[PDB]
RNA sequence: GUGGGAGAGGGUGGUGGAAUUCCCGGAGUAGCGGUGAAAUGCGCAGAUACCGGGAGGAACGCCGAUGGCGAAGGCAGCCACCUGGUCCACCCGUGACGCUGAGGCGCGAAAGCGUGGGGAGCAAACCGGAUUAGAUACCCGGGUAGUCCACGCCCUAAACGAUGCGCGCUAGGUCUCUGGGUCUCCUGGGGGCCGAAGCUAACGCGUUAAGCGCGCCGCCUGGGGAGUACGGCCGCAAGGCUGAAACUCAAAGGAAUUGACGGGGGCCCGCACAAGCGGUGGAGCAUGUGGUUUAAUUCGAAGCAACGCGAAGAACCUUAC
C-alpha cells in the first residue's frame, strides 16, 4: 500500500519554499507530473501544504511539469 | 506509396467504438481504420474484436507505405483498447512503445448531464 | 446438478471390441431399452465396413467419431436487452456424447432403408470428411466464431 | 500592550497550464457519432481520428483529507496590493468597562427581475429521433433564456447539527489540525470517534451535552381548510413578511418491535432452470370438464391444491334428475 521508502526519507535537508530547486522538488511528483499523496511524500500536513505552493510556483516558472504521458500501458 | 519505415499508432478509445491512426514521425496521417470501415456499424464497433480488426488493417494499409516499426500513443479509456495494443504488437509492425495520453482537464468544461455528479 | 458436479457414469466396455467409447455409441443406437437390437445392428454395420473396406472396422468409426466433434460451439446468454449468442470452448466430454448423437442423428437421415447400413454408410463419410455428420459439426463451429465479436462473455 | 502562529475569510488588479468549441494550414479517407438496440444528426463543399498555428469563454486536475477559514450564506491554480476574524506565550496596562438583545441597520446559496456587456461548455422552454398501450418523461441529436462580468433589485431554502447566544460546573480513552513547554509526555484553541455519571419515549446525547445550573432573546399549543383569504408593509415584477375564519376529522404524529414485502444485498437448496431422453399441443378414439341443448341431462370439485377428481364398475338397480 505505497510502501516504497517515502520520498522524504531517501533525501536529506532542504528549503521546503524553494521554487528552483528543480532537482529536489521534481522527486516529488510522479510519473506523470502529479504532486505525490502524502504516503508517498512522507512530509506532514504543514509541509506537504508548503510543499505545494512551492512546486506550482515552480511550474509555472517552467522549471516544473504540470503532467506527463505514461510510457507503458 | 511514399515509404515512412517508422512512425506513430493512435488508438482512440471509445466505449462505441475504436479507431486507429497510423502517421509518419511528424504525426501526419498515413492511413487509418475502425470498426466501421470494417464491416460492422452497430454497437459491435465498440467490440474488442472490432478493435483488433482495425488494428490489423490499420497496420497492413501502414506495410503498403513500407512501414515497419511504430510508436503506439492511446488515447482514452474504453472496450477494446487493449486489444489494440495487442492486435499491433502481433502484426510484423515492431511496437518500440506504448504511451497512454488521455487528455483530462483541469476542471474547466461542465460535462453533460449523462457525466456529472463523478467524483 | 445444484449441490455436486456430478461424476460421470462408467459405461461397461464393450463385449467386442471392448472398447468402452463403442458401448456408449450403442447406446445412441439403441431405443425402448432395446440393447439387443442395438447393438447388434452395430454389428453388422462393422461387417459392412468389412465388406467395402479392407480397413478394420473399429479404426473406421474412431476416425469417424473425430471428425464429428466439434471444438467450439454458440452458447445463448442474455446481457440485459437482448440474448448474445456467444461463441465458446467444448469440453472434451461434450465433444463425445455430441459427436456420437449426431452419428446416429445423420446416419437416420439417409436413404437406406436398412439401419445397419445407414450407420455403416454415415461412419465412413464421416471417415472421409463428409456426411450429415460432419455437416452439423462445420455448421456449428462456423455458426460460433461467426459471432466472435462475442468473444469477451467469455463464461 | 508586546512578541509569535495557522488559514480555500473578504475585496481589486494581474497572471499559468490542461481541456472543450470555433477559425486557419498540413497530412489523410469513408465513415463518425450515438444506444438496450436504433434512429434523428454530422461527413466527398472531405467529416471522424492525427500534427501545427490562432481566437474566445468558463472552470481550476494532482496536492485534497476522515483537513482548514468564516457569524451565516459560503470560501480552492498562482502572484502582488488593500482588509476582517482568530489562537498561543509574557502577566505588562485599564479596572466590571459585562451577558442577552423587541424594534433598527447590514449580510444573505440557487432560481428569478432591470440596464449594459459577454457567450466556450452546459442547458428550463422549445424542435426533432427513439421507447410505450399512450410517453406532453426517463434514453439520443439539437437548442433560447439562463449559467459568466458590472451596477442595481429580489430575501427564499432540507438558509440543517432539522440542536438560539453567553458563563460556571460534571470520568476517561483515542485519532486529528494549529500554538507553547522541562518535547516518552504535559499544556491552550479547533475538528472527529468511543464512552463515566447523568439525561432521553426510544433512537441517541455525553467537557464540541441533548448532563447539572443561572441570564436574555426567538418560537410551539391536535389534523385538514392554509402558509390560503383579508388588511398592512415591502418589491419593477415574480413575489416576500405578517397571517386568520367558516366548515370538517378521531385522529395527524415521533421512536422502537415482531412480521410480511422489495424490479435491496449476502449465503444456500428443490427435475427450478440449464444438459438430456421421451411426450402433450395437430389425428382418430376413450374418458373428465366448459358451453349449449333438454321434460331431465341429479349434485359436488375451480389456478397451483377442479377437469380418467368423490364414481374401486350409471342398461333396470345403483339414482340423488
Ligand atoms: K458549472
Ligand atoms: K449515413
Ligand atoms: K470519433
Ligand atoms: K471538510
Ligand atoms: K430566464
Ligand atoms: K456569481
Ligand atoms: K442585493
Ligand atoms: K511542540
Ligand atoms: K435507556
Ligand atoms: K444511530
Ligand atoms: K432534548
Ligand atoms: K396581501
Ligand atoms: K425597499
Ligand atoms: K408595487
Ligand atoms: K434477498
Ligand atoms: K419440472
Ligand atoms: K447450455
Ligand atoms: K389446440
Ligand atoms: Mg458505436
Ligand atoms: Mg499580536
Ligand atoms: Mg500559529
Ligand atoms: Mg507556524
Ligand atoms: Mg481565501
Ligand atoms: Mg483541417
Ligand atoms: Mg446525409
Ligand atoms: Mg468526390
Ligand atoms: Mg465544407
Ligand atoms: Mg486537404
Ligand atoms: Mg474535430
Ligand atoms: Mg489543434
Ligand atoms: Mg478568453
Ligand atoms: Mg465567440
Ligand atoms: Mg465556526
Ligand atoms: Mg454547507
Ligand atoms: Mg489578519
Ligand atoms: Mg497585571
Ligand atoms: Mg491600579
Ligand atoms: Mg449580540
Ligand atoms: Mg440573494
Ligand atoms: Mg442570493
Ligand atoms: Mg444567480
Ligand atoms: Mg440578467
Ligand atoms: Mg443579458
Ligand atoms: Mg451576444
Ligand atoms: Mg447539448
Ligand atoms: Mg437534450
Ligand atoms: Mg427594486
Ligand atoms: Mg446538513
Ligand atoms: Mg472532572
Ligand atoms: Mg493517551
Ligand atoms: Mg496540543
Ligand atoms: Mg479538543
Ligand atoms: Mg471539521
Ligand atoms: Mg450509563
Ligand atoms: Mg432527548
Ligand atoms: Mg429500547
Ligand atoms: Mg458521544
Ligand atoms: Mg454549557
Ligand atoms: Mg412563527
Ligand atoms: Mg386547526
Ligand atoms: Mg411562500
Ligand atoms: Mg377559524
Ligand atoms: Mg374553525
Ligand atoms: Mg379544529
Ligand atoms: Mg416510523
Ligand atoms: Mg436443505
Ligand atoms: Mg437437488
Ligand atoms: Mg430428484
Ligand atoms: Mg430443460
Ligand atoms: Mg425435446
Ligand atoms: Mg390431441
Ligand atoms: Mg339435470
Ligand atoms: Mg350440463
Ligand atoms: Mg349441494
Ligand atoms: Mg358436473
Ligand atoms: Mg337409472
Amino acid at each position: 500500500p505505497s510502501r516504497k521508502a517515502k520520498v522524504k526519507a531517501t533525501l536529506g535537508e532542504f528549503d521546503l519554499r524553494d521554487y528552483r530547486n528543480v532537482e529536489v522538488l521534481k522527486r516529488f511528483l510522479s510519473e506523470t507530473g502529479k504532486i505525490l499523496p502524502r504516503r508517498r511524500t512522507g512530509l506532514s500536513g504543514k509541509e506537504q501544504r508548503i510543499l505545494a505552493k512551492t512546486i506550482k510556483r515552480a511550474r509555472i516558472l517552467g522549471l516544473l511539469p504540470f503532467t506527463e504521458k505514461l510510457v507503458r500501458k | 506509396k511514399r515509404q515512412v519505415a517508422s512512425g506513430r499508432a493512435y488508438i482512440h478509445a471509445s466505449y462505441n467504438n475504436t479507431i486507429v491512426t497510423i502517421t509518419d514521425p511528424d504525426g501526419n496521417p498515413i492511413t487509418w481504420s475502425s470498426g466501421g470501415v470494417i464491416g460492422y456499424k452497430g454497437s459491435r464497433k465498440g467490440t474488442p474484436y472490432a478493435a483488433q480488426l482495425a488494428a490489423l488493417d490499420a497496420a497492413k494499409k501502414a506495410m503498403a507505405y513500407g512501414m515497419q516499426s511504430v510508436d503506439v500513443i492511446v488515447r482514452g479509456t474504453g472496450a477494446g483498447r487493449e486489444q489494440a495494443i495487442r492486435a499491433l504488437q502481433a502484426s510484423g509492425l515492431q511496437v518500440k512503445s506504448i504511451v497512454d495520453d488521455t487528455p483530462v482537464p483541469h476542471n474547466g468544461c461542465r460535462p453533460k448531464k449523462k457525466f456529472r455528479k463523478a467524483s | 446438478a445444484r449441490r455436486r458436479r456430478a461424476e460421470v457414469r462408467q459405461l461397461q466396455p464393450d463385449l467386442v471390441y471392448g472398447d468402452v467409447l463403442v458401448t456408449a455409441f450403442i447406446n445412441k443406437i439403441m431405443r425402448d431399452g432395446k440393447k439387443n437390437l442395438a447393438a447388434r445392428i452395430f454389428y453388422d454395420a462393422c461387417k459392412i465396413i468389412q465388406e467395402k473396406t479392407g480397413q478394420e472396422p473399429l479404426k473406421v468409426f474412431k476416425q469417424a467419431v473425430e471428425n464429428v466433434k466439434p471444438r467450439m460451439e454458440v452458447r445463448s446468454r442474455r446481457v440485459g436487452g437482448a440474448n448474445y449468442q456467444v461463441p465458446m470452448e467444448v469440453s472434451p466430454r461434450r465433444q463425445q456424447s455430441l459427436a456420437l448423437r449426431w452419428l446416429v442423428q445423420a446416419a437416420n437421415q439417409r436413404p437406406e432403408r436398412r439401419a445397419a447400413v445407414r450407420i455403416a454408410h454415415e461412419l465412413m463419410d464421416a471417415a472421409e470428411g463428409k456426411g450429415g455428420a460432419v455437416k452439423k459439426k462445420e455448421d456449428v463451429e462456423r455458426m460460433a466464431e461467426a459471432n466472435r465479436a462475442y468473444a469477451h462473455y467469455r463464461w
